[PDB]
């Protein structure tokens, strides 16, 4: 299928950028003193 | 005779070196 | 635990021994070349032995397992 | 006979160095004469 | 630590940590086998390399000579 | 049958064993005559 | 805290979680195999094992399934070009499915072993500390490896209970999966004899069973236990990495030179078959036998199988690629469609001329034609002002025998020169360059890519061996040397024997 | 491109100042690895098994962080005793001097080939009894140099010698 | 579950972040031309 | 009653002028034969039958042009043992066939193994961590990839490097013309590690020498150091401030500094070895496909990348007939690529 | 798109230089 | 220029995946009790 060639990078960054943001925030919450 | 490791190591290098240098010296007088 | 080299090579005994052995080794190496023996031990061409008089082609080895006999043939074609 | 320093090290070094110079000088001479001289 | 049915069965097989035979033990016999193994590897290397050439062993895709 | 290269293989093998055997026999002999002294 | 390059050292004293991590690694590798096979099946064209076999299509795991007897698809085709075959469950798809399911089961087992790490099995009954009896584990695992090795050889490879293995003729024309009997004579050590592969697995398997039993029953000598640090699991990592880089060099070598386990219908021809003109000699042998039997030249060359001519073409040589020229060979010269036939070049006097072939070393190569004695008779000049051998001056023509162009003769110099440029590559083919938008630049085959990856990984694993071997033998100084290191233990003259305080 | 043309026009590989340059950078890399490994080898134990050994040194501490006598004891046995530095000032002067002098000579190589005093030319230096040239590896270098020479700046020369 | 005593905190200091990002970005600057080809 | 193995261990590890060790049993014969083989071959042995080349002092070569050259391409990857099927025990023929090349390569390989083992053995006896051995893995990776893996991927040992000064220069230019090796990012990382290592060597030595504390009265400052002293001989604090203000960053940790001096050249050599492993298979970084598509369609498009390929094409065409004599190349004058006039 | 990629990576490197120098971990004597 | 269409996603993930790994580790180190 003749799909848009930017669809792959668009989808990849759409997932990765906000997911990474949340993982960064989660891990540094876990590492805080309990 | 008393030979040591150092003595042996020295001469394994030094003895061929002098022989080779005499060979290479002689080669300087070979003409084609 | 061994004597320092500087003590050894500044001693008379060291130089009595090596005033003979060093020149002797030098002369033996000289003769190894000047007698031509070096050519025949190692198989190195003399200046007149790279080419036969008529051909101007390299005696390149082309046969792995009969290379020894191939060199022996290239050499017989010289004289 | 085996005592160190009977022959001063400065003389050993000078003669040995002159020997090195002579033999290396011979090799440079051979670059201009006989085999390898291009001539 | 938690015991389990399968763990109780496997217990003997993990029971002799640190146990050794005295001294050199079977090291001499091991050295012999290592020596034989080295010669074996040298043989198969030299066959593959055509340094060792054997009757009826044509190291080629083709089986002729 | 024993081909020339198999004969060569045995020659190389025996040659290597001789080199190694002589080396260790000598080293062992030297180490036995020239032992370290311990308290 | 732990630096980033040491995070996994938390497993060293935790056998249950080490097992969990090993389970997870095993799940990932099995899942890779399954997903790789599915991707290949979604991209593989099975319609032409002659001019579009798997090794032209960038297939990497398909040849390993085929090597051991998986050759059919549930959709009805086989890799030897058959139709209407029933492979049963163990088709390419069934293999992929099994690996995916295995992956999930291993993933679940990893979770269980991670949570329930504190099993009594992993504790030394005397000390209560975590303890693995690595010498006995070695015997247990060696015995199991020997049994599997033996059974693989005795049942699978023989066909006694299993499919056999891929075998073929010396020119890779008629390959198929066959049962193979073991070869117990010296030719079993011939890498090109498949019977030696069968005998190896039978004999090494038996040896592995015997050595396994020895290693189950006989404790290590105290001298070796101490010297190899057999209480330290990192010693096992060191020597295992060594064995693995040894194996990796071996599989790189047999892939590059060829053996009975790297057949050319699965991985493509070798570079040495081009170097030695292996296929060209066989083609000429057949042509000459046809001619000696009264065939015409057209008949003699028309009897040459397309598959044989295709091996005699440098675009299939694995030493013609590039590190960043990615994908299938078809992406370069195109999807091969048909042999054009054998080009015979002649000059105006009618003498047959031969195009000098390109060696693998050369990205580009001149066009030079010689007679049967090697005398130059024509070429394509660079500077024209002093040209003596141009196709125009020499009246070079080209005639084709066999293939698409059988019986045709070309005399137009640009056309003759165009075919001469293809002849430096060997036999000449027509390609579909449109379907994949091929760029005309040669790529290597899976034979090349396999060899590269495994030689590189092998060399890198040498560093891993050295590193973990050092950490094993120097564990006591890994955090630094004793703060009050005796100056007499490292200076000269104090100790007779280096590192021995009792020889002061 | 600069390097390849330079080789055809000056035979820089056969120039002894470029050779000294190579010894400078090969030797500098070697001595960096050597010095780095010897100091790292003899760090004094100041950390636990968890943390990086780098925490065993504190910026500005007065005491040395490794045992230079241990380091010297290793290296003097690796080669022989008197081949090893026990003087840290001598050692670090050598580390400075070797690559610096090597690169000085490299720079002087380019700066004197700039005036066309070029690398050694042994093209056809070996001749047999009749007068045939017997090629050496120097002659194989010359064939590569010629290939570069005839191809470079392929539209720029009208006359037979490339004199600059 | 009972706590696993083999756990350890992990650390990456700021200098190591800067060194690592430099390594990654420069490797990317180097290899990107070959990825685009 | 001690046991012969321990008595031998005692003697091997005696503190003597030249340490021997168990590792010396491998190291000393193999290093000596590799070095002795090279001196023997470069002094006396020809390359006439393998290469069509003179290669020894005896023939008239000098130190820059002598070599021990690879065997003829027709030997393949033969181990070329003296007693093997090619020389059949004939020492003279063995030399003429190139046996000294595999002699030197293989004794050299096992000698390098012996040396790394020596590094481990001495470190263990003296009680230091074996980082010197670990750093030496880089020379080993280079030797193994260049002198063993690379020819093993090619047609024969013939295309390995020959052991000589000019022979090695020829190897460099061959790799440019045939592999475009300068374009390879693994070679580029190697270059960075070597030049970066030399940079670290110079800057660290210079920094120490110019932040010394005055620990004596002499204007020559080497005497003001004592190996047993506890104190740093130079100021880390002043060095750190200097480079922070000059360059923007500076070392502050002496341990990291010295590990980094190992890491950089060792990693660079390891990367170059990986690229050569690719070149064993002709898996080159030879071209940029997008550049070739554009230049083929647009005869006004030119870059330094296309300019260097023209040089490579010149190298291949003009050096191959004499450099690959087993191919019997005859390239008529008219087919040789060349620009105007030259 | 390839020019953007190259210039983007370069720009990230220059930014890293800025943070590595002016927002470094301060060297502290202890 | 006719570049490889996967070059963009390859470069983006080559940068992003290891850079994010390091950012995660750094931030959770900073947040640990001092
Ligand atoms: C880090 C470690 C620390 C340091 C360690 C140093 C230790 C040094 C000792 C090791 C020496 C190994 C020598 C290997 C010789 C070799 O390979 O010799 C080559 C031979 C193969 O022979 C070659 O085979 C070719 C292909 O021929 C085949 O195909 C032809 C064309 O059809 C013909 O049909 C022919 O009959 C058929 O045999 C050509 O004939 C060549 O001329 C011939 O030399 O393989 C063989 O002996 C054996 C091949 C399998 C084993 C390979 C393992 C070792 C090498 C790993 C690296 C592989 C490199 C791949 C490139 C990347
Ligand atoms: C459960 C049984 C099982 C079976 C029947 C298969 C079957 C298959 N696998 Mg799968 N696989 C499995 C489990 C299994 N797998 C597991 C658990 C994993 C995760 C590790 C994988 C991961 C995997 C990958 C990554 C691949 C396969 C592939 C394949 C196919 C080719 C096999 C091959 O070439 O092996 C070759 C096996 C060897 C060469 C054996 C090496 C043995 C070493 C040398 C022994 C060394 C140590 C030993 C103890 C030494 C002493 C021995 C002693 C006897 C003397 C075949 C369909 C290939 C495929 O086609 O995928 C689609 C493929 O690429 N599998
Ligand atoms: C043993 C490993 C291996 C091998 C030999 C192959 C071989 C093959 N693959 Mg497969 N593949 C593999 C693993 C492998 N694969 C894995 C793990 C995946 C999941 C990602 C895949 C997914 C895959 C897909 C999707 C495709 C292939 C395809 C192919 C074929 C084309 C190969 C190619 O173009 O590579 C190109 C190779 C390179 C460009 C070299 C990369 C070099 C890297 C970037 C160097 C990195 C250096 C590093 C950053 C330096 C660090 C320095 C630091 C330490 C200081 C070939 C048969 C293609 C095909 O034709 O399928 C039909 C295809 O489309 N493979
Ligand atoms: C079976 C093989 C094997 C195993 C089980 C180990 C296991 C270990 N290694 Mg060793 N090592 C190996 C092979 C192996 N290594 C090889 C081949 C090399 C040379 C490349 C090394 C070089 C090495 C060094 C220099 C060090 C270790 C260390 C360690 C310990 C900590 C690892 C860690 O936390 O990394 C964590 C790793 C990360 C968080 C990210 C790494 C990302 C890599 C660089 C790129 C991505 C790889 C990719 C995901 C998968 C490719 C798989 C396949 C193609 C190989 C652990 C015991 C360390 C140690 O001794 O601690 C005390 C240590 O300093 N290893
Ligand atoms: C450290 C010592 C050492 C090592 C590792 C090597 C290694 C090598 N040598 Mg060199 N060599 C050495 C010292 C060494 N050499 C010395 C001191 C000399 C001067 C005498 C030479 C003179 C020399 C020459 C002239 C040549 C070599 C060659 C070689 C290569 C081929 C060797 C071979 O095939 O041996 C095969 C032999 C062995 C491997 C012996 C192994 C013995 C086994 C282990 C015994 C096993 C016994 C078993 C347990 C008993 C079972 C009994 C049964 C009934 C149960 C190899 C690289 C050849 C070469 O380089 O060609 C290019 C070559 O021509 N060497
Ligand atoms: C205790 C033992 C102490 C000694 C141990 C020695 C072991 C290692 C020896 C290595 C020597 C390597 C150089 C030999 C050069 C030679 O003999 O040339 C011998 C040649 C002979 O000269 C040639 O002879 C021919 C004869 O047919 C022709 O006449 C040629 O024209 C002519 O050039 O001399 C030269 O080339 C000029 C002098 C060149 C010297 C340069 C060496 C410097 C580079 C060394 C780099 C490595 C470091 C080695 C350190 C030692
Ligand atoms: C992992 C987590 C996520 C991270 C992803 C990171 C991606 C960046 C790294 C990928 C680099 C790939 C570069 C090529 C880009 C490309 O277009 O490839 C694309 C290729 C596929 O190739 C494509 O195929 C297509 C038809 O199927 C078409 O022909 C396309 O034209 C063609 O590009 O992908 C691969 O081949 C990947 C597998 C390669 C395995 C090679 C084995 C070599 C391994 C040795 C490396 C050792 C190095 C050690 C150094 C220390
Ligand atoms: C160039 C000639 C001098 C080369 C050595 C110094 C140059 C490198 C500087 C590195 C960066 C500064 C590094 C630095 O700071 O150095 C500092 C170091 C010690 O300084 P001091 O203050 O103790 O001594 C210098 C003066 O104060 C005099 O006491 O300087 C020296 O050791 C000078 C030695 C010169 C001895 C005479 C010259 C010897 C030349 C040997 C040449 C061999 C050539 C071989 C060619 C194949
Ligand atoms: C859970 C479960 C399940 C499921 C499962 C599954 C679905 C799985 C999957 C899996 C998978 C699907 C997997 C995959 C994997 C993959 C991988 C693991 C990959 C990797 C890669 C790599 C590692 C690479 C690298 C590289 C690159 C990237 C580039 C080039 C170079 C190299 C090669 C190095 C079931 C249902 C059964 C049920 C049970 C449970
Ligand atoms: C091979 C072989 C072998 C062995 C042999 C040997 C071991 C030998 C040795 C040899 C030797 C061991 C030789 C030596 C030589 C030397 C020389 C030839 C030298 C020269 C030198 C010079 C010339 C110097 C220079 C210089 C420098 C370098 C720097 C400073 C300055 C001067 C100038 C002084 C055997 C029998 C086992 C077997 C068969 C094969
Ligand atoms: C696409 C890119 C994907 C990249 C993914 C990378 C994942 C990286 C995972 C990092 C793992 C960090 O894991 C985290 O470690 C810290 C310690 O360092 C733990 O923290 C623990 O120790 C610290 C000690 O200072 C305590 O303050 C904290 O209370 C305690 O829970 C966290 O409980 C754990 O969640
Ligand atoms: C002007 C074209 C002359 C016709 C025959 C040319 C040689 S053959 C020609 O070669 C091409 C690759 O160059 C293939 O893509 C194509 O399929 C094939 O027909
Ligand atoms: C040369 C290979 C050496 C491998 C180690 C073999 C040790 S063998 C070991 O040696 C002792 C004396 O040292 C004897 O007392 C003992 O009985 C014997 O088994
Ligand atoms: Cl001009
Ligand atoms: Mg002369």
């Amino acid at each position: 299928m003749e799909v848009n060639q930017l669809g792959l990078i668009a989808t990849a960054l759409f997932v990765l950028v906000p997911s990474v943001f949340l993982i960064i925030l989660y891990v540094q919450t876990e590492s805080q003193q309990k | 005779p008393i030979f040591t490791v150092r003595w042996v190591a020295v001469h394994t290098l030094a003895v061929p070196t002098i022989f080779f240098l005499g060979a290479i010296a002689a080669m300087q007088f070979i003409q084609r | 635990g061994e004597r320092p080299f500087s003590d050894i090579i500044t001693s008379v005994r060291y130089w009595v021994i090596h005033s003979i052995t060093i020149p002797a080794l030098f002369i033996a190496g000289w003769l190894f070349v000047s007698t031509g023996l070096a050519y025949d031990v190692f198989g190195t061409p003399r200046p007149d032995s790279y080419y036969a008089q008529e051909q101007r082609s390299i005696p390149l080895v082309t046969d792995r397992f009969e290379a020894k006999q191939q060199v022996e043939t290239f050499l017989e074609q010289l004289k | 006979m085996s005592e160190g320093g009977r022959i001063p090290l400065w003389i050993v070094a000078t003669v040995a160095g002159m020997g090195v110079i002579v033999i290396v000088g011979l090799f440079f001479y051979g670059a201009y004469a006989g085999l390898g001289s291009s001539l | 630590a938690r015991r389990t049915w399968l763990g109780d069965i496997l217990r003997p097989l993990n029971s002799e940590y640190g146990k050794v035979a005295p001294g050199w033990g079977t090291t001499p016999l091991m050295a012999v086998f290592m020596g034989l193994f080295l010669v074996f590897l040298l043989i198969i290397l030299e066959i593959y390399n055509s340094t060792l050439i054997l009757d009826g062993v044509n190291v080629s895709w083709k089986a002729l000579g | 049958t024993i081909t020339p290269s198999l004969k060569g293989f045995f020659i190389g093998l025996l040659s290597g064993a001789v080199v190694l055997g002589l080396t260790f026999a000598v080293l062992i002999a030297i180490s036995q005559i020239d032992k370290v002294q311990r308290s | 805290g732990l630096p980033w390059y040491r995070v996994h050292t938390v497993l060293i004293n935790d056998p249950g979680r080490l097992i969990a991590a090993h389970l997870m690694h095993t799940a990932l590798v099995a899942g890779w195999a399954g997903s790789m096979a599915l991707y290949e099946l979604a991209t593989f064209d099975p319609s032409d094992p002659v001019l579009n076999p798997m090794w032209r299509q960038g297939m990497f795991v398909l040849p390993f399934m085929a090597r051991l007897g998986v050759t059919g698809s549930w959709s009805g085709w086989s890799i030897t070009g058959e139709t209407g075959i029933d492979p049963g469950f163990w088709s390419f798809e069934g293999v992929a499915l099994a690996h995916i399911v295995l992956s999930g089961l291993l993933f679940l087992a990893a979770c269980w072993h991670w949570v329930y790490w504190d099993l009594e099995l992993f504790r030394d009954p005397r000390t209560g500390e975590p303890a693995l009896d690595l010498p006995k584990m070695f015997g247990i695992h060696l015995f199991l490896a020997g049994l599997l090795c033996f059974g693989f050889g005795a049942f699978h490879l023989t066909g006694l209970f299993g499919p056999g293995m891929w075998v073929s003729d010396p020119y890779g024309l008629t390959g198929s999966v066959q049962p193979v009997a073991p070869e117990w004579g010296p030719d079993g050590f011939n890498p090109y004899n498949p019977g030696g592969v069968v005998a190896h697995h039978i004999a090494a398997g038996i040896v592995g069973i015997i050595a396994g039993l020895f290693h189950i029953l006989v404790r290590p000598p105290q001298r070796l236990y101490k010297a190899l640090r057999m209480g330290n699991i990192e010693t096992v990592l060191s020597s295992s990495i060594a064995a693995v880089f040894f194996a990796a060099f071996v599989v790189a070598g047999t892939m590059w030179y060829g053996s009975a386990t790297t057949p050319i219908e699965l991985f493509g021809p070798t570079r040495y078959q081009w170097d030695s003109s292996y296929f060209q000699q066989e083609i000429n042998r057949r042509v000459q036998a046809s001619l000696a039997s009264g065939a015409t030249l057209e008949e003699a060359w028309s009897a040459i199988p397309e598959k044989l001519a295709f091996y005699d073409y440098i675009g299939n040589n694995p030493a013609k690629g590039g590190l960043f020229r990615t994908g299938p060979m078809n992406k370069g010269d195109g999807i091969a469609q048909a042999w054009k036939g054998h080009a015979v070049f002649r000059n105006k006097e009618g003498e047959e001329l031969f195009v000098r072939r390109m060696p693998a070393f050369f990205e580009s190569f001149p066009v030079i034609l010689t007679d049967k004695n090697g005398v130059v008779k024509a070429d394509i000049p660079f500077r024209r002002a002093e040209s003596k051998y141009s196709f125009e001056q020499q009246g070079v023509t080209v005639s084709f025998y066999g293939g698409e162009l059988n019986g045709q003769t070309f005399t137009d110099p640009p056309t003759v020169k165009s075919y001469a440029r293809k002849a430096i590559f060997g036999e000449i083919f027509e390609f579909d360059t449109e379907t994949l938008n091929s760029d005309g630049i040669f790529r290597t085959s899976p034979r090349g890519w396999f060899t590269f990856a495994h030689a590189v990984f092998a060399l890198l694993f040498f560093f891993g061996h050295i590193w973990h071997g050092a950490r094993t033998l120097f564990r006591d100084v890994f955090s630094g040397i004793d703060p009050e290191l005796s100056p007499e233990q490292v200076e000269w003259g104090f100790y007779q024997k280096v590192g021995d305080v009792t020889t002061r | 491109n600069f390097m390849i043309v330079f080789q055809a026009e000056h035979n820089i590989l056969m120039h002894p100042f470029h050779m000294l340059g190579v010894a400078g950078v090969f030797g500098g890399a070697l001595f960096a690895a050597m010095h780095g490994s010897l100091v790292t080898s003899s760090l004094i134990r100041e950390t636990t098994e968890t943390e990086s050994t780098n925490y065993g040194y504190k910026f500005g501490q007065e005491e040395e962080t490794y045992n230079i006598v241990a380091a010297h004891g290793y290296f003097g046995r690796l080669i022989f005793q008197y081949a090893s530095f026990n003087n840290s000032r001598s050692l670090h002067f050598f580390l400075a001097a070797w690559p610096v002098v090597g690169i000085w000579f490299a720079a002087l190589g380019i700066s004197t080939m700039a005036f066309n005093l070029n690398g050694f030319n042994f093209n056809h230096s070996v001749v047999d009894a009749q007068g045939n040239v017997i090629n050496t590896w120097a002659d194989i270098i010359n064939r590569a140099n010629i290939g570069i020479e005839v191809m470079h700046e392929r539209n720029a020369h009208n006359f037979p010698l490339d004199l600059a | 579950m009972e706590p696993n005593p083999n756990r350890q905190p992990v650390e990456l200091n700021r200098t190591s972040l800067y060194l690592g990002l430099l390594l990654i970005l420069v490797l990317a600057l180097l290899f990107s031309s070959y990825f685009f080809n | 009653e001690r046991g012969w193995f321990d008595i031998l261990d005692d003697w091997l590890k005696r503190d003597r002028f030249v340490f021997v060790g168990w590792s010396g049993i491998l190291l000393f014969p193999c290093a000596y034969l590799a070095l002795g083989g090279w001196l023997t071959g470069t002094t006396f042995v020809t390359s006439w039958y393998t290469h069509g080349l003179a290669s020894s002092y005896l023939e008239g070569c000098n130190f820059l042009t002598v070599a021990v050259s690879t065997p003829a391409n027709s030997m393949g990857h033969s181990l070329l043992l003296l007693w093997g099927p090619e020389a059949q025990g004939d020492f003279t023929r063995w030399c003429q066939l190139g046996g000294l090349w595999t002699f030197i390569a293989l004794h050299g390989a096992f000698g390098l193994i012996g040396f790394m083992l020596r590094q481990f053995e001495i470190a263990r006896l003296v009680g230091v961590r074996p980082y010197n051995a670990i750093a030496f893995s880089a020379p080993i990776a280079v030797f193994v990839s260049v002198f063993l893996i690379y020819p093993l991927g090619q047609s024969s040992w013939f295309f390995a490097p020959s052991f000589g000064v000019a022979a090695i220069f020829r190897f460099l230019l061959f790799f440019q013309g045939f592999h475009n090796w300068t374009l390879n990012p693994f070679h580029m990382m190697g270059v960075a590690g070597v030049l970066g290592g030399a940079l670290l060597c110079a800057i660290h030595g210079a920094t120490v020498e110019n932040t010394l504390f005055q620990d004596g009265e002499g204007a020559s400052t080497f005497r003001a150091f004592n190996p047993t002293q506890a104190e740093e001989t130079y100021s880390m604090v002043t060095a750190n401030r200097f480079w922070s203000q000059i360059f923007g960053i500076a070392f502050s940790n002496k341990r990291w500094l010295h590990f980094f001096m190992l890491f950089v050249p060792v990693t660079g050599l390891w990367m170059s070895a990986i690229g050569v492993v690719g070149l064993a298979l002709n898996l080159r970084s030879y071209d940029f496909i997008s550049q070739e598509i554009r230049a083929a369609e647009d005869p006004e498009f030119e870059t330094f990348y296309t300019k260097n390929l023209l040089l490579n094409e010149g190298i291949r065409a003009w050096m191959a007939p004499q450099d690959q004599p087993h191919e019997n190349f005859v390239f008529p004058e008219e087919v040789l690529p060349r620009g105007n006039a030259l | 798109m390839e020019t953007i990629t190259y210039v983007f990576i370069f720009a990230c490197i220059i930014a890293l230089f800025f943070f590595a120098i002016f927002f470094r971990e301060p060297p502290r004597i202890t």
